[PDB]
């Protein structure tokens, strides 16, 4: 009756040094928050008409 | 990386798993004919008493 | 998030088969030696009769 020690079910991450990556992605801080013009959009296209 | 370690970790889990069944089968294979034989040579005692 | 569930899945899977596999190496060790106490018995008796 063979014994059951060589099956050893390995695992992921059971104690790698305690790594603790911080990978802290700052995807949603990249907007382009794109300045106006120099005006002249609504004050001198009411003003001039025709 | 994470994926590729993962499914390697579940195949040699399921490799694993197969060679445990496998083994399991043999040893109860082995009980059993063990069991068959204890009652026969309970059985003839039994008669021969 | 759905990588890290599975990942503790895996691991509590895991856990669990080893904590299956030396319960069952412990009754495969008892009942083995329930066997051969049993086969003693059964060779005393048979001598003695
Ligand atoms: C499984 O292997 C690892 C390293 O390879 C070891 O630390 C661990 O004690 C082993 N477990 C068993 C049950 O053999």
């Amino acid at each position: 009756i063979k014994d059951f020690g060589g099956f050893n079910f390995s695992q992921i991450l059971p104690d790698p040094s305690k790594p603790s990556k911080r990978s802290f992605i700052e995807d949603l801080l990249f907007n382009k928050v794109t300045l106006a013009d120099a005006g002249f959009i609504k004050q001198y296209g009411d003003c001039l008409g025709d | 990386s994470a994926l590729g370690k993962l499914q390697d970790v579940v195949n040699q889990n399921a490799q694993a798993l197969n060679t445990l069944v496998k083994q399991l089968s043999s040893n109860f294979g082995a009980i059993s004919s063990v069991l068959n034989d204890i009652l026969s040579r309970l059985d003839k005692v039994e008669a021969e008493v």
